RNA sequence: AGGACCGAACCGACUAAUGUUGAAAAAUUAGCGGAUGACUUGUGGCUGGGGGUGAAAGGCCAAUCAAACCGGGAGAUAGCU
RNA sequence: GCUCGCCGGAAGACCAAGGGUUCCUGUCCAACGUUAAUCGGGGCAGGGUGAGUCGACCCCUAAGGCGAGGCCGAAAGGCGUAGUCGAUGGGAAACAGGUUAAUAUUCCUGUACUUGGUGUUACUGCGAAGGGGGGACGGAGAAGGCUAUGUUGGCCGGGCGACGGUUGUCCCGGUUUAAGCGUGUAGGCUGGUUUUCCAGGCAAAUCCGGAAAAUCAAGGCUGAGGCGUGAUGACGAGGCACUACGGUGCUGAAGCAACAAAUGCCCUGCUUCCAGGAAAAGCCUCUAAGCAUCAGGUAACAUCAAAUCGUACCCCAAACCGACACAGGUGGUCAGGUAGAGAAUACCAAGGCGCUUGAGAGAACUCGGGUGAAGGAACUAGGCAAAAUGGUGCCGUAACUUCGGGAGAAGGCACGCUGAUAUGUAGGUGAGGUCCCUCGCGGAUGGAGCUGAAAUCAGUCGAAGAUACCAGCUGGCUGCAACUGUUUAUUAAAAACACAGCACUGUGCAAACACGAAAGUGGACGUAUACGGUGUGACGCCUGCCCGGUGCCGGAAGGUUAAUU
C-alpha cells in the first residue's frame, strides 16, 4: 500500500533546507537551537 | 433560438440550450485577449472567502471597451462573438481609422451596422451619448456611475435602464431591480437593451453542466454537525431554529445594506 | 595564456590500469590524475608544455570516492578527476 | 451526439472464503462497480490547529483527530488506586 | 551439459523519480542469507562512469515565492509596485557500424549538423528599454495517403533424415542498411502584385490596420512518404584455422518482389460542438534618440571556440516507499507469431526465470479443487456458497412509457471438415504495354501478378463442431431514492451527501458576504438574465387553514430610559 514517505529531493530541500530555515526568524531560532545542542547535521541539506 | 434536447440519455433529457447561428465560429481577435487564471474562491491569504467556486473550463479574457469615448469616429460591426466571461454577447467593431474594439452587443445589432459615440451621435441603438443629450423615457444600457469611469449598470444579457426624469445636474434612473437612483447627467449610456435576452431560458439539465461553469456543490447547513454550522445536529431530520448564515446572521429578511455615503443618491429602494 | 604555476599544479599523477595501458597502445591516449579544479584547456596546455607532446583533444571525468570502513567507523575517500588526453600520433610519450 | 451501452488497461471496493503471534499494523483468491467523464494520473504550488479542508462520515490534516505533532509552564492537580 | 517446467502487454527491454558503488575482477565463508553453501546485492582488495549535438547548466516565462521604495501594523511583522526567482511548458545542433571484464548517440571507423568570436574582401542605412507579426495552444469525430511491422513468393547457402515415406506443390537458415543531402509528392491553407491617402498601433515608421485605383490571373507558405545518393562502404548465413574451451582471426553468397498493415506519421491538418480552449522569450519586421565615407548589417571564404556538472548499477524492484532478500505500492515509452473483435484469452518468439529448506509417508482434521446414485432449497436469518447462463448471424419479442426506451425482454434455428459453384467467387491491390500533355513522384487506358470474404448445394466423422481458454441466469409483485455521481483511508456505500429544477431572502457596486488589529484580497476585471445565504430536490398533479407564541420587517404618537449637563 502507499505509505506516508514519498521522497523528493527538491521538495525536501525547499521544505527543510538551509535556505528555507534561514529565511525566517523562527527558522533561524531552529538553527540556533541545533547549534547550541551541538548537532553534527544542522539541516537536511547535508 | 431556444432548443430542447431529445431524451437519448438521462443527463440530456432536461437540457435546454441557447444556440445562436449568427455568432462567430472561429477564434477571437488575438490583440484584444488576455489571460485570466482561476482563484477557486481563495484570496491572497489562501483562504476560501467565497464558497462553491472551482474548476470549470479554461477561459481567455476579452478586453471590452465599457467607456466608449472614441467620439466622432464612425464604426462598423464586423461580427458578433461568444464571450465566456459574461452572459451577454459582444461585437467586434472596426473604426474608420482602422482601430478595432470589443463592445457589448445590444438587441437588434448585426454585422455591418453603424455605431457612433459623442455629443453629436444620433439616437440609435449602439450609440453612446451623455445622458444629458438622451431624451427622457429612453431605454439605455451600459450606464456609467461617474462621468468618464465606464459603464457599470445594466450589463448582463437582456438588461436595460430607462431614463425616468431629468432635473438639473442629475438624471433619475429605474434600474432592473426596481430601485430608483439618481446619477449625474454627464454620465454616458448606450442606447437600447443588452442582447441575448433568451439567456435565462436555458436549462442546464445535469450536475456536470454546473461543474463545467466552475461551480462546486452546496452542502445544506442542516445536513452537517453542530460543530460546523448553527443548523447542524439532530437525531433524524430536525431543524427547530431560526435560519441563519454559516456565521450566525439571520438569512431570511434581515437587511444588510449599510452605506450612509451613497444613501443620498437613492430615491427609492427596489421593493 | 595560463600562467606557469597553474600548469605546474594541475597535473598530479598518471593513471595505471588495464584500460589505461590499452588506451595508450590502441589509441595513443595517456590517462592522468589531474587537479579537481583543472579544466580541459589547462590540462591540454600542461601536457603540451611539461611532457613536450602535442594534444588534439582531452576528455575528463570525476571519480567518486568509495565508502570504506576502518575499525567499525565510516569513512569516504576523496573525489578526484581523471583525464583521457589523446595525442596526434606523432609524439610517443 | 451522449455525466449513452458491453468490455481490457486504469480508478474503485458490493459478496464469500482464507488469513487474524498474517506473505500484509487492512492483504490474497473467485466473483463485483465505473471505465470520454462531476473521469483518472505525473510534476510543482497554496490553505495551519478552535485553525485548515470537507458532493458532510465529526470525515481528513504524515499508521496520531469531538481539537495534530514537538518543546515549555511542569514535579499541573489527584478527598483515588 | 542434456532433458523437463514457468512468464512472454512480462516474471522481457528501456527512460524518469528515488537510492548510491549494490556494477566488474580476484579472493574469503567467522557474522549476514529463515537450511547447506565451494555461492551472493555478505567480508576484503583492486578496477570501472571519457559528450559542441543526451540531460543539467543557460535564455523565457505559469501557478506561486521573495520583494528597493511604498501602504499598514504595540514589537515580532502583513501586504504589495518597479523588479527578481520559480517547470510539470517554449527556445541550436549526430547518425550507422565496431569495440571493454565492467562506458559509450560520450571511445574508434565512416558520413553529417548547429551556434558564436574573428579576419579578408563585395555591396550596403544601421541602431531600443518602443510598434507590429509570429511563437500561440479545447473536446469529440471521420476519411484518405503512408510507414514501423508481418506474411508469402522469388533468390542464395545448406539438407536428403534413428521407424513406413521424403529429389519435391520437400526441410532449415538468411535475404540488413541510419543521420544528412538532392527531389517538393498524396494532401492543407492562402488570390498575387504596384501605386494614392489616412481621426489607429501613447512619438515615428518604409512595418501592422483601414480606404481606393490599376492589373495579372496563378503566386506564396506548409507537407508524411517515396525515389536518388549517403553505400564499389558496412553488415551478413556458413566455411576456413586456433581453442586456455571463454571466445579469437580470415573469408563471406543472396541481399528482390507482391500483399497485408497500426493506437505511430501527414495532422498544431480537416469536419463539427459548446463548456469557447497559458505566458514570455528565442525568430521576423518597423522605426526613435544617435551615428552618420566611421560603426553596424547582408553575403562568400578561411581559421578559432563550444566551458562546467551528470553519465557505473537497480529502476514496476532482493538496490525506491513498506522495520525484512516482505504475495503490497510506484509516472512514461517499446509491443513479434498462431487463433481471436481485441493491449481479453490459450500456446509460443526474442528474452528472462523454476520464486534460498529438503527427503519420505499417503491417518484424523484444516485449506484449495474434481466427480457423484435417487431426490432437488426439504438447507438457512437469507439459495450464503456452489451449480447454471455465456459467442456470432438470422428470426422473433409483452405490460408500461417521459415515446428515447423497456430490449440482449422472453424464446428459437444454424455453426466442424471436404468438394463444387469458382483449376480462387464478390471484392481489394495492381505491373506490363498503349495514347496524351502546361514532362514529371503526371492524366486516360489497360489488366499480368498477388491477396481475397460471405453464401448455397453436395458429401463426410464424432456422444457432442460458439467443442479448450474465453464468455449475460431469466421472469412476476412491491418499499425507497428520479437518474450519472459522492461518503465513514482501516467493521456502515445506503433510503445518507450531491445533483439539474423550484422558492424565499439579501445585495446599486468602494455591492451584500468572507479572510484580515490594518493595508488590502476574494466576490469580479463580474453589475440584478449578476452575486451570496437558506430550505426543497428530475418530471407529472399539486402545495389547504392559523400571525395567539418565538423570530423577522415596517412605524413613531405615548410611557420608560445611558453617557452628558
Ligand atoms: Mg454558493
Ligand atoms: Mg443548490
Ligand atoms: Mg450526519
Ligand atoms: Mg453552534
Ligand atoms: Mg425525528
Ligand atoms: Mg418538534
Ligand atoms: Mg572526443
Ligand atoms: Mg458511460
Ligand atoms: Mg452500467
Ligand atoms: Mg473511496
Ligand atoms: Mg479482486
Ligand atoms: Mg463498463
Ligand atoms: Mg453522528
Ligand atoms: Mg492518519
Ligand atoms: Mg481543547
Ligand atoms: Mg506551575
Ligand atoms: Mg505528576
Ligand atoms: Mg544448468
Ligand atoms: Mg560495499
Ligand atoms: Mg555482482
Ligand atoms: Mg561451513
Ligand atoms: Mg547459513
Ligand atoms: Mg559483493
Ligand atoms: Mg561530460
Ligand atoms: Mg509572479
Ligand atoms: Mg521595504
Ligand atoms: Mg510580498
Ligand atoms: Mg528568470
Ligand atoms: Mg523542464
Ligand atoms: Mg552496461
Ligand atoms: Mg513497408
Ligand atoms: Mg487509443
Ligand atoms: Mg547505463
Ligand atoms: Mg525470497
Ligand atoms: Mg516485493
Ligand atoms: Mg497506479
Ligand atoms: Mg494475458
Ligand atoms: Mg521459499
Ligand atoms: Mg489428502
Ligand atoms: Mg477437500
Ligand atoms: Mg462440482
Ligand atoms: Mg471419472
Ligand atoms: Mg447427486
Ligand atoms: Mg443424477
Ligand atoms: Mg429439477
Ligand atoms: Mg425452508
Ligand atoms: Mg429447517
Ligand atoms: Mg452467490
Ligand atoms: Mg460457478
Ligand atoms: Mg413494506
Ligand atoms: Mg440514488
Ligand atoms: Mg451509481
Ligand atoms: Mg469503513
Ligand atoms: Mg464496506
Ligand atoms: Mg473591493
Ligand atoms: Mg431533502
Ligand atoms: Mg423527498
Amino acid at each position: 500500500m502507499k505509505r506516508t514517505f514519498q521522497p523528493s529531493v527538491l521538495k525536501r530541500n525547499r521544505s527543510h533546507g538551509f535556505r528555507a530555515r534561514m529565511a525566517t526568524k523562527n527558522g533561524r531560532q531552529v538553527l540556533a537551537r541545533r547549534r547550541a545542542k551541538g548537532r553534527a547535521r544542522l539541516t537536511v541539506s547535508k | 433560438a431556444v432548443v430542447k434536447c431529445k431524451p437519448t440519455s438521462p443527463g440530456r433529457r432536461h437540457v435546454v440550450k441557447v444556440v445562436n447561428p449568427e455568432l462567430h465560429k472561429g477564434k477571437p481577435f488575438a490583440p484584444l485577449l488576455e489571460k485570466n487564471s482561476k482563484s477557486g474562491g481563495r484570496n491572497n491569504n489562501g483562504r476560501i472567502t467565497t464558497r462553491h467556486i472551482g474548476g470549470g473550463h479554461k477561459q481567455a479574457y476579452r478586453i471590452v471597451d465599457f467607456k466608449r469615448n472614441k467620439d466622432g469616429i464612425p464604426a462598423v460591426v464586423e461580427r458578433l462573438e461568444y464571450d465566456p466571461n459574461r452572459s451577454a454577447n459582444i461585437a467586434l467593431v472596426l473604426y474608420k481609422d482602422g482601430e478595432r474594439r470589443y463592445i457589448l452587443a445590444p438587441k437588434g445589432l448585426k454585422a455591418g451596422d453603424q455605431i457612433q459615440s459623442g455629443v453629436d451621435a444620433a439616437i440609435k441603438p449602439g450609440n453612446t451619448l451623455p445622458m444629458r443629450n438622451i431624451p427622457v423615457g429612453s431605454t439605455v444600457h451600459n450606464v456609467e456611475m461617474k462621468p468618464g469611469k465606464g459603464g457599470q449598470l445594466a450589463r448582463s444579457a437582456g438588461t436595460y435602464v430607462q431614463i425616468v426624469a431629468r432635473d438639473g445636474a442629475y438624471v433619475t434612473l429605474r434600474l432592473r431591480s426596481g430601485e430608483m437612483r439618481k446619477v449625474e447627467a454627464d454620465c454616458r449610456a448606450t442606447l437600447g437593451e443588452v442582447g441575448n435576452a433568451e439567456h435565462m431560458l436555458r436549462v442546464l439539465g445535469k450536475a456536470g453542466a454546473a461543474r463545467w461553469r466552475g461551480v462546486r456543490p452546496t452542502v445544506r447547513g442542516t445536513a452537517m454537525n453542530p460543530v460546523d454550522h448553527p443548523h447542524g445536529g439532530g437525531e433524524g431530520r430536525n431543524f427547530g431554529k431560526h435560519p441563519v448564515t454559516p456565521w450566525g446572521v439571520q438569512t431570511k429578511g434581515k437587511k444588510t445594506r449599510s452605506n450612509k455615503r451613497t444613501d443620498k443618491f437613492i430615491v427609492r429602494r427596489r421593493s | 595564456m595560463i600562467r606557469e604555476e597553474r600548469l605546474l599544479k594541475v597535473l598530479r599523477a598518471p593513471h595505471v590500469s588495464e584500460k589505461a595501458s590499452t588506451a595508450m597502445e590502441k589509441s595513443n591516449t595517456i590517462v592522468l590524475k589531474v587537479a579537481k579544479d583543472a579544466t580541459k584547456a589547462e590540462i591540454k596546455a600542461a601536457v603540451q608544455k611539461l611532457f613536450e607532446v602535442e594534444v588534439e583533444v582531452v576528455n575528463t571525468l570525476v571519480v567518486k570516492g568509495k565508502v570504506k570502513r576502518h575499525g567499525q567507523r565510516i569513512g569516504r575517500r576523496s573525489d578526484w578527476k581523471k583525464a583521457y588526453v589523446t595525442l596526434k600520433e606523432g609524439q610517443n610519450l
